[PDB]
């Protein structure tokens, strides 16, 4: 049909490359909606199947949790829209309008998270971060714009040195930052006042899926009574319930000796989550997911 | 008009200078009455003007004494009531469902009556809060139990007095220094036949190994389930957590504040150093820093159960209750 | 004097290079004994001062805790020998022979530790180690010689990839081993059954000084109820009492943005210590140090 796999991959990669600030999940949702724009279908069943296959191949392109989260969120949005309108033409118009509004709303979640999270940073505080994260950079920018002075520590993230990139991006706005080894998490924990990390995916029970080194930092902060804050967008709410590290699906661990790319952090190790919905406890994510799915 | 202005000024000055309504329920009732008088007497056309007026008055009262969260809670409850009435009379929360599936200038003649009757219903529910909380005492206290309390909480006093009508137990009261109001609680409980012990806060840990559960009151409940309690309550909570001793907070629903613990340096109430170090010390007072915080911050992970007029709840559910009482746009006020 | 600083450093380096198996502390003690052999002195005060200066120079050569521990142990040995015999001429021969016997015992210490420690590994176990350690390698060699089958996980030890060296040395004797990132210790902790690491220095209260990634590894093992075993020689017992990570002397952290080379692990995070004195609780190190110094 229209826009086969090659065009879908090309559009996804073009959206990712044109705006490096935009997250992978936002680009995936944009690609799915723009696929919805030109489908030339007559039934909602074929539309749902085509969208499912598009999500499958998009997750084949990128093995991140956020892409799958966006795909499931888009499928739920399509089902909710179909629930209200029986005629396919009116349903499609409503889906296009609601998708445009949804894209507008999710394009500005980062600023809302920054405005709601920068208040938790105190003057002269020592902030510990794990790896590169656009949301953490944005909240630190908002805190700097508030005429607040603080120091930041970041790990180097050995697999790909995104910690160095985060350090350069923070030096860009004149923020005193330090780069430490991934093995120096426990050593430097006693100097940090609070820990702020991002998340690639928020699981059902309130835990998070994040870069491979997040669990160590969370456990070390728990052992020293340090607050552990997670900044994450709403579209990263996954209905997954891992029981341990081995229970994480293998499609997210690898291809993104034994070198997993992500790990899971339990809700008991997290103080608060900063989302576009607000400041939440880990118990609120499960309530949101339950409310979404009837 | 003039009488309303005098009442507002008197309330603000009483809040600024302390004293006034000793009971938190009395303060909530007075705040609700003041808001009702503001709604009745002041002239407004649509819901927006009324909301702005209430916002200004609540800002003034909150700035008068930031530690008294009951006034701001009442202001936000009235604002939420106004919003609900306007939505019911005009039309037909942030969530993933609302995000996926996709104006107060209109005037209505019967909106004011609905607001007034809703406020009256809220006051009526407020009058019976203490009895509702105390009616659950028997479900949480068994025979020959040991209960630990700190300071003087009227809700906890009613709880224990109701429980003592049918069960025998021991109550340990720690005097919340410097204002040792725990002595009044101890003598009041002893007057009701309950066997009570008086001790200082320094012994809170020492006797904690022989305590079955802890029942305490609070001044404020934060959005994450944290507590603004009397000073020394954080130490008591830590001691209870060390022994896995359950900690029960008997707090009415009107003490829930949609604020978060991000605010600093205004949380605790600092009073004159005379309560801690007397003025008769002499020269050494010139070079000694004396601080007397009245209130303490208790993290939600140290609290086991919240007992309110609607029943028992876990701290992890507090947010939902906070979603049912206050609109997210009124948190800043 | 008879031996100069230049040739002292040359002898230390040559003794280290000739036998790569011998540890730095053993080489330092051998160099100090050789310095005592050719001193041409007649006063025990000058001998003590010269030995202290030699220990200072040797610790300036390499910033390892074990070298300083060996220096203090040698100083205590000299003080005990001087206490036993008042005459310097009769004391020097006793010191020389006692030092020869001490060298023999500290050479046999590694095999003693391996023999006393290999019994704690079970068939089909999963042993987690942090970086390269000759004592751990010898322990695993003795376990393999006992016809025992087990798997080993090692961390890459990012500042210098000694974990890869340990993995190669373990593959040399056909041991199934895996290499994981320093950020994957918490992820892989649930797979491992017990943890064995080395120690550069054993502090007074029973804790250890080790490579930068040891503390977080021990905390992660504690969070999952996994036994944390430490193999360390007796000559690494040092009378140091670090209260936190910042309390560690700076002469051991650096020269061996910010990159410390060592960290401290509290005795409460350690199950048992395997030394040439036997299997000990962390409380026994303080007893040993107290007994040594009257």
């Amino acid at each position: 049909g229209p826009m086969d796999d090659k065009e879908l991959i090309e559009y996804f990669k073009s959206q990712m490359k044109e705006d490096p600030d935009m997250a992978s999940a936002v680009a995936a949702i944009r690609t799915l909606l723009e696929f919805l724009k030109r489908d030339k279908g007559e039934t909602i069943q074929g539309l749902r199947a085509n969208l499912t296959s598009a999500i499958e191949t998009l997750c084949g392109v990128d093995s991140s949790v956020a892409v799958s989260s966006g795909g499931e969120l888009f499928l739920r949005f399509i089902s909710l829209a179909s629930l209200e309108y029986s005629d396919y033409s009116k349903c499609k118009k409503i889906m296009i309008e609601r998708g445009e509004l949804f894209l507008r709303r999710i394009s500005l979640s980062r600023n809302k998270i920054a405005d709601l999270c920068h208040t938790f940073i105190k003057d002269g505080a020592t902030i510990l971060t794990h790896a590169y994260s656009r949301v953490v950079l944005r909240v630190l920018e908002a805190a700097v714009a508030a005429k607040k002075r603080f120091s930041v520590y970041v790990t180097e993230s050995q697999p790909d040195l995104s910690g160095k990139k985060m350090a350069k991006a923070l030096c860009h706005l004149n923020v005193p930052v330090t780069v430490v080894l991934d093995a120096a998490v426990g050593y430097i924990m006693e100097k940090a006042d609070l820990v702020i990390v991002g998340a690639e995916g928020v699981v059902e029970n309130g835990g998070i899926i994040n870069k491979i080194g997040t669990n160590q930092m969370a456990v070390c902060a728990k052992a020293q009574n340090k607050p552990f804050y997670v900044v994450a967008e709403s579209f990263k709410f996954v209905r997954l319930f891992p029981l341990n590290q081995q229970d994480v699906p293998d499609k997210f661990k690898y291809k993104a000796e034994e070198h997993p790319w992500v790990d899971y952090t339990a809700p008991s190790l997290i103080t608060l989550l900063f989302t576009d919905l607000g400041v939440l406890t880990p118990s609120a994510v499960s309530d949101e997911l339950i409310k979404l799915y009837l | 008009g003039s009488e309303l202005s005098e009442r507002i000024e008197s309330f603000v000055e009483t809040l600024k200078r302390g004293g006034g309504p000793r009971s938190s329920e009395e303060m909530a009732r007075e705040t609700l009455g003041l808001l009702r008088q503001i709604i009745t007497d002041h002239r407004w056309s649509n819901a927006g003007e009324l909301m702005e007026l209430i916002r200004r008055e609540g800002r003034r009262m909150t700035a008068a004494q930031p530690s008294e969260t009951t006034v701001g809670n009442m202001v936000r409850r009235v604002l939420k009531i106004i919003r609900e009435e306007y939505g019911r009379l005009h039309g037909r929360q942030e969530s993933l469902h609302k995000l996926l599936t996709s104006d107060f200038s209109f005037h209505y003649a019967q909106l004011q009556s609905n607001i007034i009757e809703a406020i009256n219903e809220l006051l009526v529910e407020l009058e019976g809060t203490m009895e509702n909380i105390a009616a659950q005492a028997l479900e949480h206290i068994h025979s020959n139990e040991v209960i630990m309390t700190i300071g003087f909480s009227r809700t906890v006093e009613a709880f224990l007095k109701e429980a003592a009508r049918k069960r025998k137990f021991h109550v340990i009261v720690a005097e919340c220094a410097p204002f040792c109001q725990g002595h009044e609680m101890a003598v009041n409980l002893s007057k009701a036949g309950i066997e009570t012990t008086v001790m200082t806060d320094a012994a809170i840990f020492a006797v904690m190994s022989r305590v079955n559960k802890v029942i305490i009151g609070t001044k404020t409940i934060l959005a994450n389930g944290a507590l603004r309690a009397v000073t020394g309550t954080h130490t008591l909570a830590l001691a209870a957590k060390h022994h896995s001793t359950p900690l029960i907070v008997c707090a009415p629903m009107f003490k829930l504040s949609p604020q978060f613990p991000n605010e600093e340096d205004s949380f605790h109430k600092f009073v004159a150093p005379e309560e801690v170090l007397p003025f008769t010390e002499g020269d050494i007072l010139e070079k000694v820093s004396v601080h007397c915080p009245v209130f303490d911050y208790v993290p939600p992970e140290l609290i086991t159960l919240f007992i309110s007029n609607i029943g028992g709840n876990a701290p992890s559910y507090i947010y939902r209750l906070m979603s049912e009482l206050y609109h997210p746009d009124d948190h800043v006020l």
